[PDB]
Protein backbone atom coordinates (compact mmCIF):
# COMPACT_ATOMS: atom_id res chain seq x y z
CA UNK A 1 0.00 0.00 0.00
CA UNK A 2 0.85 3.71 0.02
CA UNK A 3 3.41 4.66 2.68
CA UNK A 4 4.88 8.08 3.22
CA UNK A 5 8.17 9.45 4.55
CA UNK A 6 8.53 12.64 6.60
CA UNK A 7 11.97 14.29 6.72
CA UNK A 8 13.40 15.32 9.02
CA UNK A 9 12.15 13.49 12.12
CA UNK A 10 12.61 16.62 14.27
CA UNK A 11 13.50 20.21 13.40
CA UNK A 12 14.63 23.27 15.39
CA UNK A 13 14.59 26.90 14.25
CA UNK A 14 14.44 30.29 15.92
CA UNK A 15 11.43 32.58 16.02
CA UNK A 16 11.25 34.38 12.70
CA UNK A 17 13.29 31.79 10.76
CA UNK A 18 12.13 29.84 7.73
CA UNK A 19 11.11 26.25 8.44
CA UNK A 20 11.05 23.84 5.47
CA UNK A 21 9.90 20.22 5.95
CA UNK A 22 9.69 17.36 3.42
CA UNK A 23 7.30 14.46 2.87
CA UNK A 24 7.76 11.67 0.34
CA UNK A 25 5.51 9.01 -1.08
CA UNK A 26 5.92 5.43 -2.23
CA UNK A 27 4.06 6.48 -5.39
CA UNK A 28 3.50 9.41 -7.72
CA UNK A 29 0.69 11.11 -5.77
CA UNK A 30 0.73 14.24 -8.00
CA UNK A 31 -0.54 16.89 -5.58
CA UNK A 32 -3.10 14.96 -3.49
CA UNK A 33 -1.84 15.75 0.01
CA UNK A 34 -2.96 17.46 3.18
CA UNK A 35 -0.79 18.70 6.01
CA UNK A 36 -1.87 18.83 9.65
CA UNK A 37 -0.55 20.53 12.78
CA UNK A 38 -1.15 18.88 16.17
CA UNK A 39 -0.27 20.23 19.61
CA UNK A 40 0.03 18.19 22.81
CA UNK A 41 -3.25 16.71 23.99
CA UNK A 42 -5.18 18.32 21.13
CA UNK A 43 -6.77 16.99 17.92
CA UNK A 44 -4.99 17.62 14.60
CA UNK A 45 -5.69 20.91 12.81
CA UNK A 46 -5.87 20.93 9.02
CA UNK A 47 -3.58 23.53 7.45
CA UNK A 48 -3.16 22.72 3.75
CA UNK A 49 -4.97 20.55 1.20
CA UNK A 50 -4.15 19.66 -2.40
CA UNK A 51 -0.49 20.36 -1.54
CA UNK A 52 -0.76 24.15 -1.82
CA UNK A 53 -4.30 25.30 -0.94
CA UNK A 54 -4.35 26.89 2.49
CA UNK A 55 -7.38 26.33 4.70
CA UNK A 56 -9.59 29.16 5.88
CA UNK A 57 -8.05 31.12 8.74
CA UNK A 58 -4.59 29.52 8.47
CA UNK A 59 -1.87 32.22 8.47
CA UNK A 60 -0.26 33.18 5.18
CA UNK A 61 3.12 32.24 6.66
CA UNK A 62 2.16 28.58 6.21
CA UNK A 63 2.88 27.48 2.65
CA UNK A 64 3.42 24.30 0.69
CA UNK A 65 4.48 23.13 -2.74
CA UNK A 66 4.15 19.70 -4.27
CA UNK A 67 5.49 17.60 -7.10
CA UNK A 68 4.16 14.04 -7.24
CA UNK A 69 6.93 12.52 -5.12
CA UNK A 70 8.58 15.43 -3.32
CA UNK A 71 6.50 17.79 -1.16
CA UNK A 72 7.50 20.80 0.91
CA UNK A 73 5.53 22.27 3.80
CA UNK A 74 7.09 25.58 4.85
CA UNK A 75 6.61 27.88 7.82
CA UNK A 76 8.06 31.05 6.33
CA UNK A 77 8.37 32.89 9.68
CA UNK A 78 8.19 30.64 12.74
CA UNK A 79 5.99 32.00 15.50
CA UNK A 80 5.87 30.65 19.07
CA UNK A 81 2.46 28.82 18.54
CA UNK A 82 4.00 26.88 15.66
CA UNK A 83 5.57 24.52 18.20
CA UNK A 84 3.87 21.29 17.19
CA UNK A 85 4.18 18.02 15.30
CA UNK A 86 3.29 18.32 11.62
CA UNK A 87 1.84 15.46 9.62
CA UNK A 88 1.61 15.12 5.88
CA UNK A 89 -1.09 12.86 4.47
CA UNK A 90 -1.75 11.42 1.02
CA UNK A 91 -5.09 10.73 -0.63
CA UNK A 92 -4.19 9.78 -4.22
CA UNK A 93 -5.50 6.36 -3.18
CA UNK A 94 -6.84 5.62 0.28
CA UNK A 95 -5.25 7.75 3.04
CA UNK A 96 -2.06 7.36 5.05
CA UNK A 97 -0.46 9.74 7.52
CA UNK A 98 3.27 10.26 7.49
CA UNK A 99 5.32 9.59 10.62
CA UNK A 100 5.34 13.31 11.41
CA UNK A 101 7.94 15.90 12.30
CA UNK A 102 8.33 17.76 15.59
CA UNK A 103 9.25 21.46 15.46
CA UNK A 104 10.59 23.19 18.58
CA UNK A 105 12.17 26.60 19.16
CA UNK A 106 15.94 26.73 18.82
CA UNK A 107 17.79 28.11 21.83
CA UNK A 108 21.40 27.90 22.98
CA UNK A 109 22.56 24.51 24.24
CA UNK A 110 21.89 23.83 27.92
CA UNK A 111 23.43 20.85 29.69
CA UNK A 112 21.09 18.91 32.00
CA UNK A 113 21.28 19.30 35.75
CA UNK A 114 21.35 15.69 36.94
CA UNK A 115 19.75 14.50 40.17
CA UNK A 116 19.43 10.92 41.44
CA UNK A 117 17.08 9.49 44.07
CA UNK A 118 17.62 6.17 45.91
CA UNK A 119 14.47 4.11 46.52
CA UNK A 120 12.52 5.18 49.58
CA UNK A 121 12.49 2.96 52.65
CA UNK A 122 8.70 3.00 52.38
CA UNK A 123 8.92 1.43 48.91
CA UNK A 124 11.55 -1.09 50.02
CA UNK A 125 9.06 -2.37 52.59
CA UNK A 126 6.66 -2.95 49.70
CA UNK A 127 9.07 -5.43 48.09
CA UNK A 128 10.19 -3.33 45.12
CA UNK A 129 12.84 -0.69 44.46
CA UNK A 130 12.67 2.15 41.95
CA UNK A 131 15.75 4.33 41.39
CA UNK A 132 14.94 7.67 39.74
CA UNK A 133 17.29 9.88 37.71
CA UNK A 134 16.15 13.40 36.78
CA UNK A 135 17.72 15.44 33.96
CA UNK A 136 16.56 19.05 34.21
CA UNK A 137 16.26 22.06 31.91
CA UNK A 138 18.38 20.91 28.97
CA UNK A 139 18.38 21.64 25.24
CA UNK A 140 18.25 20.12 22.69
CA UNK A 141 15.77 17.35 23.50
CA UNK A 142 18.15 14.49 22.68
CA UNK A 143 19.72 12.98 25.81
CA UNK A 144 20.76 9.44 26.77
CA UNK A 145 20.40 7.88 30.26
CA UNK A 146 22.46 4.75 30.99
CA UNK A 147 21.83 2.89 34.24
CA UNK A 148 24.68 0.99 35.91
CA UNK A 149 24.58 -1.23 38.96
CA UNK A 150 28.10 -1.99 40.28
CA UNK A 151 29.17 -0.80 36.65
CA UNK A 152 26.74 -3.14 34.77
CA UNK A 153 24.86 -1.73 31.83
CA UNK A 154 21.08 -1.92 32.59
CA UNK A 155 19.14 -2.41 29.37
CA UNK A 156 15.43 -3.05 29.15
CA UNK A 157 14.52 -2.66 32.84
CA UNK A 158 14.14 1.14 32.85
CA UNK A 159 11.56 3.55 31.48
CA UNK A 160 11.72 7.29 30.87
CA UNK A 161 9.61 10.22 29.73
CA UNK A 162 10.17 13.84 28.78
CA UNK A 163 8.27 17.06 29.33
CA UNK A 164 7.23 19.34 26.50
CA UNK A 165 9.43 22.32 25.69
CA UNK A 166 8.89 24.68 28.62
CA UNK A 167 6.85 27.72 27.61
CA UNK A 168 9.25 30.34 29.05
CA UNK A 169 12.78 28.89 29.09
CA UNK A 170 12.35 26.52 26.09
CA UNK A 171 14.09 23.61 27.86
CA UNK A 172 13.16 19.96 28.32
CA UNK A 173 13.28 17.79 31.43
CA UNK A 174 13.54 13.99 31.62
CA UNK A 175 12.89 11.41 34.32
CA UNK A 176 14.08 7.80 34.23
CA UNK A 177 13.28 5.12 36.81
CA UNK A 178 15.19 1.85 37.11
CA UNK A 179 12.93 -0.95 38.35
CA UNK A 180 14.48 -3.91 40.15
CA UNK A 181 13.42 -6.33 42.84
CA UNK A 182 14.15 -5.48 46.46
CA UNK A 183 16.18 -8.70 46.62
CA UNK A 184 18.29 -7.62 43.64
CA UNK A 185 18.51 -4.10 45.06
CA UNK A 186 19.89 -5.30 48.40
CA UNK A 187 22.42 -7.43 46.47
CA UNK A 188 24.32 -4.59 44.75
CA UNK A 189 26.19 -1.59 46.03
CA UNK A 190 26.79 1.22 43.55
CA UNK A 191 23.85 2.65 41.62
CA UNK A 192 24.69 5.17 38.92
CA UNK A 193 22.95 7.24 36.23
CA UNK A 194 25.30 8.42 33.48
CA UNK A 195 24.01 11.19 31.24
CA UNK A 196 25.10 11.95 27.68
CA UNK A 197 24.14 15.29 26.16
CA UNK A 198 25.43 17.77 23.61
CA UNK A 199 26.13 20.27 26.38
CA UNK A 200 28.40 17.82 28.23
CA UNK A 201 31.95 17.43 26.93
CA UNK A 202 32.16 14.08 28.78
CA UNK A 203 29.28 12.03 30.20
CA UNK A 204 28.28 13.22 33.68
CA UNK A 205 27.68 10.46 36.24
CA UNK A 206 25.44 10.75 39.31
CA UNK A 207 25.82 7.75 41.63
CA UNK A 208 25.13 6.61 45.19
CA UNK A 209 26.01 3.64 47.40
CA UNK A 210 23.05 1.73 48.81
CA UNK A 211 23.18 3.11 52.35
CA UNK B 1 -19.79 22.52 13.92
CA UNK B 2 -18.71 19.87 16.41
CA UNK B 3 -17.83 16.19 16.56
CA UNK B 4 -18.25 14.46 19.93
CA UNK B 5 -16.83 10.98 20.39
CA UNK B 6 -18.15 8.55 22.99
CA UNK B 7 -17.37 5.09 24.26
CA UNK B 8 -13.85 4.63 25.59
CA UNK B 9 -12.69 2.72 28.63
CA UNK B 10 -10.85 -0.33 29.94
CA UNK B 11 -11.82 -3.57 28.16
CA UNK B 12 -10.06 -6.92 28.37
CA UNK B 13 -7.86 -8.19 25.53
CA UNK B 14 -10.01 -10.10 23.06
CA UNK B 15 -13.28 -8.50 24.19
CA UNK B 16 -15.61 -5.99 22.57
CA UNK B 17 -16.24 -2.24 22.63
CA UNK B 18 -18.20 0.08 20.37
CA UNK B 19 -17.32 3.71 19.70
CA UNK B 20 -19.83 6.40 18.73
CA UNK B 21 -19.44 9.86 17.18
CA UNK B 22 -22.18 12.50 17.32
CA UNK B 23 -21.89 15.41 14.88
CA UNK B 24 -23.57 18.76 15.53
CA UNK B 25 -23.53 21.89 13.38
CA UNK B 26 -24.05 20.71 9.77
CA UNK B 27 -25.80 18.35 7.41
CA UNK B 28 -23.97 15.10 8.07
CA UNK B 29 -24.61 13.51 4.66
CA UNK B 30 -22.36 15.97 2.78
CA UNK B 31 -19.05 14.56 4.02
CA UNK B 32 -17.18 11.32 4.16
CA UNK B 33 -16.24 10.41 7.76
CA UNK B 34 -13.00 9.00 9.13
CA UNK B 35 -11.79 7.29 12.28
CA UNK B 36 -8.17 8.11 13.15
CA UNK B 37 -6.30 6.73 16.14
CA UNK B 38 -3.17 7.77 18.02
CA UNK B 39 -1.23 5.49 20.34
CA UNK B 40 0.46 7.06 23.38
CA UNK B 41 3.36 9.10 22.01
CA UNK B 42 2.92 7.88 18.43
CA UNK B 43 1.70 9.51 15.26
CA UNK B 44 -1.68 9.61 13.64
CA UNK B 45 -2.76 6.30 12.13
CA UNK B 46 -5.66 6.30 9.71
CA UNK B 47 -8.19 3.59 10.58
CA UNK B 48 -11.02 3.73 8.05
CA UNK B 49 -13.36 5.89 5.97
CA UNK B 50 -17.09 5.79 5.20
CA UNK B 51 -18.45 7.27 1.95
CA UNK B 52 -20.98 10.06 2.20
CA UNK B 53 -23.99 7.73 1.77
CA UNK B 54 -22.31 4.59 3.09
CA UNK B 55 -21.67 2.61 -0.09
CA UNK B 56 -17.85 2.57 -0.13
CA UNK B 57 -15.86 1.26 2.83
CA UNK B 58 -12.07 1.10 3.04
CA UNK B 59 -9.88 0.15 6.00
CA UNK B 60 -6.19 0.21 6.86
CA UNK B 61 -3.88 -2.76 7.19
CA UNK B 62 -3.83 -2.92 10.99
CA UNK B 63 -7.64 -3.18 10.99
CA UNK B 64 -7.18 -6.76 9.72
CA UNK B 65 -10.91 -7.32 9.31
CA UNK B 66 -11.82 -6.84 12.98
CA UNK B 67 -13.42 -3.38 12.82
CA UNK B 68 -16.60 -2.23 11.10
CA UNK B 69 -17.41 1.40 10.22
CA UNK B 70 -21.03 2.29 9.57
CA UNK B 71 -23.06 5.49 9.35
CA UNK B 72 -26.45 6.91 10.30
CA UNK B 73 -27.11 9.95 8.12
CA UNK B 74 -30.46 10.43 9.90
CA UNK B 75 -28.87 10.65 13.37
CA UNK B 76 -25.67 12.28 12.03
CA UNK B 77 -23.52 9.58 13.70
CA UNK B 78 -20.78 7.18 12.69
CA UNK B 79 -19.82 4.12 14.70
CA UNK B 80 -16.85 1.79 14.97
CA UNK B 81 -17.34 -1.59 16.63
CA UNK B 82 -14.21 -3.25 18.02
CA UNK B 83 -14.91 -6.90 18.72
CA UNK B 84 -11.60 -8.58 19.73
CA UNK B 85 -9.28 -5.81 20.85
CA UNK B 86 -5.54 -6.30 21.41
CA UNK B 87 -3.40 -4.12 23.69
CA UNK B 88 -1.77 -2.91 20.48
CA UNK B 89 -5.07 -1.06 19.89
CA UNK B 90 -4.68 1.16 22.97
CA UNK B 91 -5.00 4.70 21.67
CA UNK B 92 -7.04 7.86 21.49
CA UNK B 93 -9.67 7.41 18.76
CA UNK B 94 -10.53 10.54 16.76
CA UNK B 95 -13.47 11.46 14.50
CA UNK B 96 -13.00 13.52 11.35
CA UNK B 97 -15.07 14.62 8.36
CA UNK B 98 -13.76 14.77 4.80
CA UNK B 99 -14.95 15.95 1.38
CA UNK B 100 -9.29 17.49 3.75
CA UNK B 101 -10.12 16.57 7.34
CA UNK B 102 -11.07 20.04 8.54
CA UNK B 103 -13.22 19.21 11.60
CA UNK B 104 -12.14 16.74 14.27
CA UNK B 105 -13.41 15.51 17.61
CA UNK B 106 -11.64 15.79 20.93
CA UNK B 107 -11.22 11.98 20.91
CA UNK B 108 -12.17 9.12 23.20
CA UNK B 109 -9.58 6.85 24.79
CA UNK B 110 -9.76 3.06 24.43
CA UNK B 111 -7.74 1.21 27.10
CA UNK B 112 -7.34 -2.50 26.36
CA UNK B 113 -5.74 -4.32 29.28
CA UNK B 114 -6.38 -7.12 31.75
CA UNK B 115 -5.11 -5.02 34.66
CA UNK B 116 -7.58 -4.27 37.46
CA UNK B 117 -8.34 -0.74 38.62
CA UNK B 118 -5.78 0.27 41.25
CA UNK B 119 -4.81 3.44 43.07
CA UNK B 120 -1.21 4.57 43.21
CA UNK B 121 1.31 4.20 45.99
CA UNK B 122 2.93 7.61 46.45
CA UNK B 123 6.57 7.29 47.47
CA UNK B 124 8.72 10.31 48.35
CA UNK B 125 11.66 11.39 46.19
CA UNK B 126 13.46 12.93 49.15
CA UNK B 127 16.00 15.70 48.50
CA UNK B 128 19.57 14.82 49.46
CA UNK B 129 23.14 15.85 48.68
CA UNK B 130 22.93 13.68 45.53
CA UNK B 131 19.70 15.50 44.63
CA UNK B 132 21.33 18.92 45.11
CA UNK B 133 23.36 21.17 42.81
CA UNK B 134 24.91 24.47 43.88
CA UNK B 135 22.10 25.59 46.18
CA UNK B 136 19.23 24.11 44.17
CA UNK B 137 17.54 21.02 45.60
CA UNK B 138 15.30 18.57 43.76
CA UNK B 139 12.48 16.58 45.35
CA UNK B 140 9.41 14.83 44.08
CA UNK B 141 6.77 12.14 44.39
CA UNK B 142 6.84 8.76 42.64
CA UNK B 143 3.22 7.92 41.80
CA UNK B 144 3.69 4.21 41.22
CA UNK B 145 1.54 1.27 40.18
CA UNK B 146 -1.86 2.72 39.29
CA UNK B 147 -4.49 1.76 36.69
CA UNK B 148 -5.97 3.20 34.63
CA UNK B 149 -4.95 6.70 33.63
CA UNK B 150 -5.20 9.49 34.54
CA UNK B 151 -3.54 10.72 37.73
CA UNK B 152 -3.27 14.43 38.55
CA UNK B 153 -0.60 16.01 40.75
CA UNK B 154 -0.17 19.51 42.18
CA UNK B 155 2.14 20.87 44.90
CA UNK B 156 1.04 22.52 48.16
CA UNK B 157 -2.52 22.51 46.76
CA UNK B 158 -1.39 24.55 43.75
CA UNK B 159 0.43 27.29 45.65
CA UNK B 160 3.68 25.96 44.12
CA UNK B 161 3.93 25.96 40.32
CA UNK B 162 7.33 27.45 39.44
CA UNK B 163 9.90 24.69 39.00
CA UNK B 164 7.39 21.84 38.84
CA UNK B 165 7.86 19.11 36.23
CA UNK B 166 5.15 16.42 36.19
CA UNK B 167 6.34 13.91 33.62
CA UNK B 168 4.22 11.82 31.25
CA UNK B 169 3.31 8.46 32.73
CA UNK B 170 4.84 5.19 31.54
CA UNK B 171 3.28 1.75 31.16
CA UNK B 172 5.30 -0.74 33.16
CA UNK B 173 5.81 -4.32 32.04
CA UNK B 174 3.24 -5.21 34.73
CA UNK B 175 0.59 -3.20 32.86
CA UNK B 176 0.27 -0.70 35.71
CA UNK B 177 1.25 2.91 35.13
CA UNK B 178 3.82 5.05 36.93
CA UNK B 179 4.71 8.75 36.77
CA UNK B 180 6.92 11.19 38.64
CA UNK B 181 6.50 14.87 39.52
CA UNK B 182 9.56 16.85 40.61
CA UNK B 183 10.14 20.38 41.91
CA UNK B 184 13.35 22.39 42.15
CA UNK B 185 13.53 24.62 45.23
CA UNK B 186 16.26 26.55 47.05
CA UNK B 187 18.42 24.31 49.22
CA UNK B 188 18.16 26.69 52.20
CA UNK B 189 14.35 26.46 52.08
CA UNK B 190 14.37 22.73 52.87
CA UNK B 191 14.23 23.06 56.64
CA UNK B 192 11.64 25.86 56.50
CA UNK B 193 9.15 25.25 53.68
CA UNK B 194 6.92 22.16 53.65
CA UNK B 195 6.57 20.31 50.34
CA UNK B 196 3.46 18.22 49.74
CA UNK B 197 2.39 16.58 46.48
CA UNK B 198 -1.38 16.29 46.15
CA UNK B 199 -2.16 13.17 44.13
CA UNK B 200 -5.59 12.28 42.78
CA UNK B 201 -6.53 9.03 41.02
CA UNK B 202 -10.25 9.42 40.41
CA UNK B 203 -10.77 6.00 38.73
CA UNK B 204 -9.87 4.40 42.10
CA UNK B 205 -11.36 7.16 44.29
CA UNK B 206 -7.92 7.72 45.80
CA UNK B 207 -6.72 11.20 46.88
CA UNK B 208 -3.24 11.24 48.71
CA UNK B 209 -1.31 14.23 50.13
CA UNK B 210 2.33 13.18 50.58
CA UNK B 211 4.79 15.32 52.50
CA UNK B 212 8.34 15.04 51.14
CA UNK B 213 10.99 15.75 53.74
CA UNK B 214 14.78 15.54 53.33
CA UNK B 215 17.19 12.75 54.20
Amino acid sequence: DIQMTQSPSSLSASVGDSVTITCQASQDINQFVSWYQQKPGKPPKLLIYDASNLESGVPSRFSGSGSGTHFTFTISSLQPDDIATYYCQQYENLFTFGPGTKVDIKRTVAAPSVFIFPPSDEQLKSGTASVVCLLNNFYPREAKVQWKVDNALQSGNSQESVTEQDSKDSTYSLSSTLTLSKADYEKHKVYACEVTHQGLSSPVTKSFNRG
Amino acid sequence: VKLVESGGGVVQPGRSLRLSCAGSGFAFDNYAMHWVRQAPGKGLEWVAVISLEGRNKYYAGPAKGRFSISRDNSRNTVHLQMNSLRPEDTAVYFCARDMGMDVWGQGTTVIVSSASTKGPSVFPLAPSSKSTSGGTAALGCLVKDYFPEPVTVSWNSGALTSGVHTFPAVLQSSGLYSLSSVVTVPSSSLGTQTYICNVNHKPSNTKVDKKVEPK
